[PDB]
């Protein structure tokens, strides 16, 4: 009675074409261009993990602003009503939702001008759930099946291997 | 150079010499009740400046405290700094206090002049007013109100005493979280504030959220009674939805 | 005789920080505030003399004399003043072009004081200071000269005496050189309409803007003393009833109690007049002070008729 | 004049503050007052606060989040106490906020950290973790009730579990 | 006798602008000699003065050099006073001036004006008073920078001597000699004609600068040398008045109408001179039209004293003639110092723009101090020697408004507005002239390389300002001494003035504020003088600095008619050949011609 | 769609030179035209058309097309609807013809362009540095996206000011009175240099953007969307709301959010509690600056009767923090009706007894009546706003031309006069304070039910839209553009004072010094709203 999208480690070959293809599709859309669904290697194979879209969704229980509902039967939170409280990245079993925020938008990374002496350096990243910077309101990144893109989930078609596809279970 | 640089010509606060600074005691005793405040707007919006106005007001009266506004830098006592102090409000700002009696109080006024406020780390300012000069008081708000101008002005001039305190890390920091509202479903109890919010804003919805969630812990009657004593049309269109709220959830 | 003019000109100095404090007081109630009390001004004046004196670089003996001068002056004029006697305490310092000379002393210190400075707000505070200063006295002369005319000499003691033994035939000369002189003391004492060189929201405050400190405290020392002479030459010499025409010890204590309230009278009456309009500009004083100059000329008519 | 009777029909309008106090409306934005027991680290306040009077620092030598509140940055806006899951930080009616020292203006607090059981990497707030397993204890959880460790494992290691 | 102290100093004088003349191949030994007798012939003339002064009777007798009639009556030994103690300190001053390289020899000419001007003074018939001051007139007029600041002087100064020739012809023609005793005797039964005395006073004026006969005086002194313009402003400017104040006492029988024109016409003068001083920019310009405000009152005096022996009124006779030649002998002490300090200033920076002038003050500190008391002087501020003569005119203009004659009435009080207008505008410019040049930042590079005047000058302008505070503070002790001059007592209305017990009250006076200061400084730190004034926290700018020119524009606001009436009244475009090319040029020639051939005439 | 006609227009008199149009909302339209031609076409709509330059400014849309932008809002008030003239700019070139030589009103915007951008207006009259500050370092442009980082503080290059003024009616031989940036009437740094002869204003340049921190470059780097709401309140503390609900209504209409009809009325009710204050802080001002301190205290004593009703409806008495994007943070419960209502009618009684102590002012007369006076097609060329331009006969006003929030059911009374000078935009000031009166009282008895805010929209990348709220000192427009779901891409806010500045030195020339603080104060200057 839920969507999502699913791996298969022995076809999957870790070329993390997904993740790039996940990243572009939002970044289009203006939503966060972190990879929402993440590459994990044992030595032996590899599959990228991402979210289960679960029906008990303890995500969506700890949420305090309710951004996270289900909509066609697939876990979907609003990133636009996220306060940034990380609840739901403790709550997730699964190590699906990561926290990522905007950078200023076609400013490069090191804008520093040599007329000046330079800005102060971003701090050491030790974990998204604990990470803070001054500019950058880190909002939780999940799966949210590519529901704005017509064509479904970008993953699910980039994947060379086709180790991706929708378990379509409504 | 009107104020000192550092090694890469990025402008430091002004150093006060020891002999300077040591009459600063014998100052602040002797402007007690006769006290000459200049004004020197470094850069903020306006709005620490016309609260200073309305600290001369009528009503927010400064000068029964002995406290005038003078035209001139070469009358002040207390030098009165709002603002982030910009980069064309850093020359001024020096000026008027080389061209002041020594010693001086300088009182920064505002979260723009106590470290940049809003605007601490922005390319065209410096970030307050003790980047360019040395701060005794400082007054925060944005803008302070004329009450905690009156306030801060009694208190330089030793009428009142400081009443907030630096609150460092204690125990409390371990001892673990309440559950708001912990006679209910978390989930509703999360549905009904943010419908709250959206109906009466984040203020009045906390307010009117926890006072009907704490009225439906006892009864419906409870709450309609509850409504009935605040005979407000705005409340009851607002606890309606709540209602609805909290019937759909059932 | 050596001690009534200086215990009059130590009197008058003590106190002429205290009329600023009526003054300050009825601002604060004419603005609807509670305000300071009436010793705000002396509280000020001996905080600034325990704070530093300081100075433009190119500026002179002239910028740091000028306050004491001023205030020297200003206590010179109130020696020859008549407070509690209808006589002057000092007569021969009491002729009307003396004690009319003696204030265009500190006028032209004040004058060169605001060019000592090199600051444009205190070289126009200078400006208006020497200007107004032009434009008051041919009214304030024609004004105490119908009174000299009217007392047959041009001593304060002689006026005071006429005044006082008032001769009633000629009371339409003497009643119209009264408001000629007393327009003429609003506009000497610097008050608003006519406060045109230490105009603050202009000049800030004109050539007081450069004075910081002992100088500044001494700078309104002297305003306010040139405040209270200027009153006193008006009160002391035009109602002049409750002074005394011989000196005796028993009414010493009536003549200081009518005096001051003479003087508070005098500077809540001009607080009602300068806390009620705005101040004038310079290109249009002249029609004022010409007006002035008109209630003397129409005293000057009034002799030659009769 | 008519000046005159505006000024003695006002009367004086001065209050006596500091003697009375000087009221402000039961919703005035005044001093954010926070509470260091309902707070979590969350750090939800402090990615909304416009000025960054809320900061948090991950010191990892001394295995915390150092909390702070700085008074002398803020803008009183309110956002704190708007994004606020627990309701841990709130917006008092408090006006009289001058100090002497700059340091007066901070509130600080320090929340430990909790070490991954996996790669024992401090990856959340150990005050958070707790706060949501009560949440997910109130809902009816077993996964709560039962296995704490898997709260107290990383999002990276959590998914490193889903390979197998 | 005084007639050998005055024979002394002709002899002196005439000797001095000789040998300056022959040795004057070395600027600075003919200076020396210049000076030494010009110093030494004013020593002699002043003493002659206080001769006559104090023996309260005239002396007669007749020079030895040429056959030249002598009369020194007491009211001459002011002139005679005034005369001396000038150009004692004027020549003491020009032993200096002839060490600058841009300046040239005029002791010759200067000498010859003393000369000249003496025996103006102690002249007999009129009609050789009018050949000595055309004789002055003329070693003045060669005094100028150049032709073109002459050439008014020129024409005007010979059309006076054309109506002052008509004049003493007619009075040869009515009455048979030009002897002035004789003249005395013989107008006691048929009066002097007020044709002759108004020929007289236009001639006169034509000389002493009344207005609107005044359009040669800021021409004259704008850029002549600081001995020449004081002596001009003080010397030559006077013997007008002594031919007014001459002409008008003869008979002791005078019109009303004499004395009402000479107060109008001095109020004329102070007014429009003391107004007109405050829109000049060049220092010497402005002490001109302020010599001409100074004339202005001196003849309010005379005016009030010969209104008085026409009102047979012996109270304001004396007041009126007292307080005129006490102002006439303190302005010159005090023209004196002003017109020989800006000189000592133009000496050290080559300006006499006050705009190009800032900061004198702390380069020339001894000038700047002399200069404060003379430029104080003449604002008539108590107790200098300024405010001495001025309140005594004051009190005659009370005698005048408390006669029963109605037009003495009249002008009574008005005349009294009208000095305090002239006051209060003295005040103003002498605020600014002291303000714009002694007081603040230089303007110029010249103004901040100025270093101390010469030992001379300082020692001159230093002299004649210690004059100038004795003529104050003395005041009542040297005002009697004139009643020599004027045998009337002095009466002032129920009043008294003692300039001692003003000097005593301004001392110790601001000794306490100094005093309550040193009680109640506690911590004070020290005094500082550290940067520039304030300009509202900008950069201070030279534009910032408001200067002459801003600090008059108010007097050319509300003075408008007054300061256009200078531009309506002007018939220069009606005389036909004064905008010829070599006009100033060829009265230069015929100038020297005429002095030529008067010199050559009278020592035969 | 509004403006059909008037591109109808410009395509019939420049044939092929639009080349791209679009609206943005049914009364805003972008069109894009060649780049050469854009001072024809500016022109075209400025003097043919009727129209009212609002906002020029660029936009480093290098990264979106390759080139430069430069867009030029123009106001159709002739129904009255947006017109925004846009050119494409080359990268390695940045120049474009300048509109000032046609169009007066556009001298400041192609100032700012070169400061912020280095774009290069060719043919501009005026390239004096404007925006930047004298110690910014040379080719250094702050808005451009990759020139430099906005924490980067660079080193002063002078200590020392190094702006030059320009005197055109006087010489040399004029002294200047600097009035400002510490001067008595200076309330916020502007420094004014006063070329006089004597007491007389020959002439009158200024220097300004003392207050300038850099706020656009921070509303596209370290802020959301929801916090450049707060950062609109620090514009200007007189006006922040105003910035407030122009930047909040740009973001909404370029996304075309429906904001619920209370939080719009709410909005309407305090930009007119805005109003209130900030007109008597000007008429208190007026009386301060002619030396009647008392009118100063009195006006400033009712003043404090709307800072009371800020404090109850928002929760604060100056900076609001009331909008969020979607809608309103703070509702009106009826303590907060009831008190508001009582203060309105309080205030209405009583700002009416200090208009009759200010016009029998004995001296208030003859120093306001015919001073600084604004030539009325002075006014219009140089397209002045507010209470400026309404005294001088221009009956212009952005709550009436454009109506936005709640004001289209709200009593408007658009107030006018026809004498130019000091006095008569004191009366319009004053008759506006009964009109925000009347909508006060109006507004808090007819506001509509329903929720106060929309939230969980997503933004759509490179949407952008104009945002106009009519401050208490003129028309403030915004232009928003969208950057993705959290970031702006730029932020461009324009003054009232930044288009009635230009026109102070006409004003300013003919009058005295003691006159110049009061004329300033005419302007109602807000100096932190021109500088931002
Ligand atoms: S502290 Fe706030 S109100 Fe004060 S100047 Fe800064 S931004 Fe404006
Ligand atoms: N009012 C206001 Fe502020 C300005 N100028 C805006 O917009
Ligand atoms: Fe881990
Ligand atoms: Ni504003």
């Amino acid at each position: 009675m839920n969507r999502f999208v699913i791996a298969d480690s022995t076809l999957c070959i870790g070329c993390h074409t997904c993740e790039a293809a996940c990243s572009e599709t939002h970044r289009q859309h203006g939503l966060q261009s972190m990879p929402r669904l993440r590459v994990m290697l044992n030595e032996k194979e590899s599959a990228p993990q991402l979210c289960h879209h679960c029906e008990d969704a303890p995500c969506a229980v700890v949420c305090p602003v309710n951004a996270i509902t289900r909509v066609d039967g697939a876990v979907q939170l609003n990133e636009s009503l996220c306060v940034s409280c990380k609840l739901c990245g403790i709550a997730c079993p699964f190590g699906a939702i990561e926290f990522s925020g905007s950078r200023p938008l076609d400013i490069p990374a090191n804008a520093n001008t040599p007329k000046a002496p330079p800005a102060p350096p971003a701090p050491a990243r030790v974990s998204t759930l604990l990470d803070w910077v001054p500019g950058i309101r880190a909002i939780a990144v999940k799966c949210d099946l590519c529901s704005f893109d017509e064509q479904g989930p970008a993953c699910v078609r980039m994947c060379p291997t086709k180790a991706l596809h929708l378990v379509d279970n409504t | 150079l009107l104020g000192p640089r550092d090694a890469n010509g990025i402008p430091v606060p002004m150093t006060v010499d020891e002999s300077i600074a040591s009459m600063k005691a014998s100052l602040l005793k002797k402007i007690k009740r006769s006290a000459y405040v200049y004004r020197v707007d470094c850069g903020g919006c306006n709005g620490c400046e016309i609260e200073i106005f309305a600290t001369l007001s009528p009503l927010f009266d400064a000068e029964r405290f002995g406290i005038k506004v003078v035209p001139s830098p070469r009358h002040a006592d207390i030098l009165l700094f709002t603002g982030a102090v910009t980069r064309a409000m850093r020359s001024p700002a020096l000026r008027a206090w080389q061209s002041a009696p020594d010693p001086k109080i300088c009182i920064s006024y505002g979260a723009c002049g106590n470290s940049g406020g809003i605007f601490h780390d922005l390319y065209c300012v410096w970030g307050g007013t003790d980047k360019i000069v040395p701060v005794d008081v400082y007054i925060p708000g944005c803008p302070p109100t004329p009450a905690a101008t009156l306030y801060g002005f009694a208190m330089a001039l030793g009428l009142l005493e400081q009443k907030i305190h630096a609150r460092g890390p204690g125990e409390l920091d371990e001892q673990p979280a309440e559950i708001l509202h912990g006679d209910m479903v978390q989930p509703l109890r999360v549905k009904v504030d943010r419908e709250a919010r959206r109906l009466a804003g984040y203020r009045y919805g906390r307010q009117i959220a926890d006072d009907y969630l704490t009225q439906l812990g006892q009864g419906e009657e409870q709450v309609a009674r509850w409504l009935e004593a605040e005979n407000d049309p705005r409340l009851n269109e607002i606890v309606s939805h709540l209602n609805h709220v909290v019937e759909e959830a059932r | 005789s050596v001690l009534y003019p200086l215990i009059q000109a130590l009197v008058l100095f003590a106190v002429a920080p205290l009329l600023s404090g009526i003054t300050r007081v009825a601002r604060a109630r004419l603005h609807n505030r509670r305000g300071p009390g009436v010793l705000q001004e002396y509280r000020d004046i001996i905080k600034l003399l325990g704070r530093q004196s300081v100075g433009p670089d190119a500026s002179g003996w002239v910028f740091r004399l000028t306050p004491y001068v001023m205030v020297g002056v200003m206590l010179t004029i109130a020696t020859a003043l008549p407070v509690v006697t209808v006589g002057s305490p000092l007569p021969q310092l009491g002729d009307l072009i003396t004690l009319l000379y003696l204030f265009a002393i500190a006028r032209f210190f004040f004058a060169i004081s605001g060019l000592d400075t090199g600051s444009p707000f205190t070289a126009i505070g200078a400006s208006r200071e020497a200007m107004l200063g032009v434009l008051v006295e041919p009214m304030l002369l024609l004004g105490l000269w119908v009174a000299a005319q009217v007392a047959g000499s041009t001593n304060i003691s002689n006026i005071t005496d006429t005044v006082y033994h008032w001769p009633l035939s000629q009371s339409i000369p003497l009643v119209l050189a009264l408001c000629a002189c007393a327009f003429a003391t609003f506009i000497e004492m610097g008050k608003l309409p006519f406060d045109l060189a230490e105009a603050e929201q202009e000049l800030q405050e004109g050539p007081l803007s450069e004075y910081s400190g002992s100088g500044f405290g001494v700078m309104k020392w002297g305003i306010s003393l040139k405040q209270l002479v200027v009153l006193q030459m008006f009160v002391g010499v035009f109602i002049p009833w409750g002074q005394m025409e011989t000196f005796t010890a028993g009414g010493l204590l009536l003549a200081l109690v009518i005096a001051i309230v003479k003087l508070v009278v005098g500077v809540l009456v001009i607080a009602l007049f300068e806390n009620s309009m705005a101040r004038l500009r310079l290109d249009i004083t002249p029609r004022i002070t010409w007006a002035g100059f008109g209630f003397a000329f129409l005293a000057f008519v009034s002799l030659l008729a009769a | 004049f008519t000046f005159i009777k505006k000024v003695i029909k006002t009367g004086t309008a001065t209050s006596s503050y500091p003697l009375e106090p000087i009221a402000v409306d039961k919703n005035f934005r005044g001093k954010p007052e926070q509470n260091p027991q309902q707070c979590i680290g969350c750090a939800a306040c402090v990615n909304a606060c416009p000025s960054n009077a809320l900061t948090v620092e991950t010191d990892l030598a001394t295995g915390e989040l150092a909390w702070e509140f700085n008074l002398g940055h803020c803008i009183f806006c309110g956002r704190c106490e708007e994004v606020c899951p627990t309701a841990a930080i709130k917006l008092s009616q408090e006006y009289e906020l001058a100090v002497w020292k700059k340091e007066d203006f901070l509130q600080q607090s320090r929340f430990a950290l909790c070490n991954c059981r996996v790669c024992n990497r401090p990856f959340a707030v150990q005050k958070e973790i707790d706060y949501a397993i009560a949440l997910l204890k109130h809902n009816g959880d077993s996964r709560a009730e039962n296995h704490r460790e898997s709260f107290e494992t990383c999002p990276e290691c959590k998914r490193q579990k889903c390979l197998v | 006798s005084a007639i050998s102290l005055i024979n002394s100093g002709v002899a002196w004088f005439v000797a001095a602008a000789v040998l300056a003349f022959l040795f004057s191949f070395q600027k600075a030994l003919s200076g020396w000699i210049a000076g030494i007798g010009g110093a030494v012939g004013s020593l002699y003339t002043a003493a002659a003065g206080f001769t006559v002064l104090t023996g309260a009777v005239g002396v007669s007798g007749a020079l030895s050099l040429v056959s030249y009639d002598v009369q020194i009556s007491p009211l001459n030994a002011i002139w005679l006073i005034t005369l001396g103690l000038c150009g004692l300190f004027v020549s003491l001053y020009n032993i200096d001036w002839h060490r600058h390289a841009q300046v040239k020899c005029n002791g010759l000419q200067i000498n010859m004006l003393m000369a000249a001007a003496v025996c103006a003074v102690i002249a007999s018939n009129l009609g050789m008073f009018v050949v000595m001051a055309e004789i002055m007139a003329l070693c003045a007029v060669f005094l100028t920078s150049n032709s073109k600041e002459g050439k008014l002087w020129f024409a005007l100064g010979r059309l006076g001597t054309l109506l002052l020739a008509i004049a003493c012809w007619l009075l040869w023609q009515r009455y048979g000699t030009l002897d002035l005793r004789l003249l005395d005797m013989r107008m006691q039964q048929l009066p002097l004609g007020s044709d002759i005395w108004l020929l007289g006073v236009i001639g006169f004026g034509l000389l002493a600068g009344i207005i609107p006969l005044h359009g040669w005086v800021p021409q004259a002194h704008a850029n002549a040398s600081a001995p020449a313009a004081a002596l001009f402003s003080t010397v030559v400017m006077k013997i007008g008045l002594l031919g007014i104040l001459t002409l008008s006492l003869l008979g002791g029988n005078a019109p009303l109408w004499w004395g009402i024109a000479l107060l109008v016409l001095g109020m004329i003068t102070a007014f429009v001179g003391g107004l007109y001083a405050l829109v000049e920019h060049n220092i010497q310009r402005l002490l001109a039209y302020h010599t001409l405000e100074n004339i202005g009152i001196i003849l309010l005096g005379l005016g009030a004293g010969v209104t008085g022996i026409a009102l047979e009124q012996p109270a304001l006779i004396a007041l009126g003639l007292v307080g005129g030649l006490y102002h006439l002998l303190n302005h010159s002490l005090f023209k004196s110092v002003l017109f020989l300090g800006a000189g000592s200033v133009w000496f050290r920076t080559g300006h006499r723009d006050i705009e190009k002038l800032g900061g004198i003050g702390k380069k020339m500190p001894v000038i700047s101090i002399a200069m404060l008391v003379g430029l104080m002087a003449m604002a008539a501020l108590p107790p200098l020697n300024g405010f001495a003569g001025e309140w005594v005119i004051y009190q005659s203009f009370f005698k005048l408004s408390n006669s029963g004659a109605f037009v003495a009435r009249l002008l009574g009080p008005l005349l009294a507005v009208g000095l305090a207008i002239t006051g209060a505008l003295a005040v103003m410019c002498m605020a600014k002239v002291y303000g714009v040049t002694f007081l603040g930042a230089p303007r110029t590079k010249e103004a901040e390389n100025a270093t101390c005047a010469p030992l001379l000058m300082s020692v001159s302008v230093v002299a004649l300002a210690i004059c100038c505070v004795i003529g104050g503070v003395a005041a009542p002790w040297l005002l009697p001494m004139l009643s020599a001059a004027v045998p009337l007592p002095l009466e002032p209305a129920n009043t008294t003035v003692s300039q001692p017990m003003i000097t005593l009250l301004l001392i110790a006076c601001p000794l306490l504020p100094f005093i309550i200061m040193a009680i109640c400084k506690g911590d004070r730190l020290p005094s500082r003088s550290r940067g520039a004034a304030w300009v509202c926290g900008y950069d201070h700018e030279k534009s910032m600095v408001i200067t002459a020119h801003g600090f008059a524009m108010p007097v050319k606001q509300a003075f408008a008619p007054v300061l256009k009436l200078r531009k309506w009244l002007n018939p220069v475009s009606l005389v036909p050949g004064w905008q010829c090319e070599g006009s100033a040029l060829l009265f230069r020639r015929m100038a020297l011609v005429e002095l030529a051939v008067l010199v050559v005439i009278i020592v035969s | 769609k509004l403006g059909q006609h008037y591109l109808a227009a410009l395509n019939e008199a420049f044939p092929g030179v639009v080349l791209d149009h679009a609206w943005q909302t049914k009364d805003q339209l972008t069109v894009t035209v060649k780049v050469n031609y854009l001072p024809e076409v500016v022109e075209f709509l400025y003097y043919k058309q009727g129209g009212w330059l609002s906002v020029l400014f660029g936009n480093d849309e290098r990264k979106l097309n390759g080139h430069y932008a430069v867009y030029y809002v123009l106001s159709m008030e002739k129904t009255k609807c947006w017109i925004t003239v846009r050119v494409e700019v080359d990268a390695n070139k940045p120049e474009y013809p300048s509109v000032t030589p046609r169009v007066p009103a556009a001298v400041w915007g192609e100032r700012e362009v070169r400061d912020m951008y280095g774009l290069i207006p060719v043919g501009l009259p005026d390239e004096r540095r404007l925006v930047l500050p004298d110690d910014w370092p040379d080719e250094l442009y702050p808005l451009r996206k990759d020139s430099m980082d906005y924490r980067q503080r660079p080193a002063p290059t002078t200590d020392a000011e190094t702006y030059e003024f320009i005197n055109e009616l006087g010489d040399k031989k004029n002294n200047v009175v600097p009035i400002g940036p510490l001067h008595v009437t200076s309330d916020e740094p502007g420094h004014f240099r006063l070329f006089v002869d004597g007491e007389n204003i020959i002439d009158a340049d200024y220097r300004l953007f003392y207050v300038h921190r850099g706020m656009e470059k921070l509303a596209e780097t370290r802020m959301g969307y929801n916090e450049v709401t707060f950062l609109s309140d620090r514009v200007c503390g007189i006006c922040g709301f105003a910035h407030s609900t122009a930047y909040t209504t740009s973001v909404e209409n370029a996304m075309g959010i429906q904001v619920p009809e209370r939080a719009q009325m709410i909005r309407a009710i305090l930009l007119e509690v805005e109003r209130l204050h900030s007109h008597l802080l000007n008429l208190g001002l007026a009386c301060h600056f002619t030396g009647f301190d008392s009118g100063f205290m009195q006006f400033f004593r009712v003043r404090e009767t709307s800072m009371k009703m800020a404090e109850i409806l928002t929760g604060a008495r100056k900076t609001y923090g009331l909008n969020l994007i979607g809608g309103i943070r703070r509702d009106l419960l009826k303590d907060d009706m009831i008190q508001t209502r009582q203060l309105a009618q309080q205030m209405r009684r009583e700002v009416q007894e200090l208009v009759d102590v200010l016009l029998s002012t004995p001296n208030m007369e003859q120093r306001t009546v015919g001073i600084g006076r604004l030539d009325p097609e002075i006014a219009r060329d140089f397209s002045n706003v507010g209470p400026m331009v309404r005294a001088s006969g221009h009956a212009r006003d952005t709550r009436a031309d454009h109506p936005f929030v709640g004001y289209g059911l709200l009593p408007m009374e658009v107030h006018s006069e026809q004498g130019c000078d000091v006095i008569s935009r004191l009366k319009v000031r004053i008759n506006e304070v009964y009109t925000a009166l009347n909508m006060i009282d109006y507004g808090l008895d007819n506001l509509p039910g329903g929720p106060l805010m929309v939230e969980g929209f997503t933004y759509i990348p490179h949407r952008f839209a104009l945002g106009f709220a009519e401050a208490p000192r003129g028309d403030d427009i915004h232009w928003s553009m969208t950057g993705d779901n959290q970031k702006l891409y730029r932020w461009r806010c324009r003054a009232a004072t930044y288009a009635n500045w230009p026109t102070l030195r006409y004003m300013l020339r003919g009058n005295t010094v003691s006159d110049a603080p009061l004329i300033i104060g005419s302007l109602d200057p807000c100096y932190s709203c021109t500088d931002r």
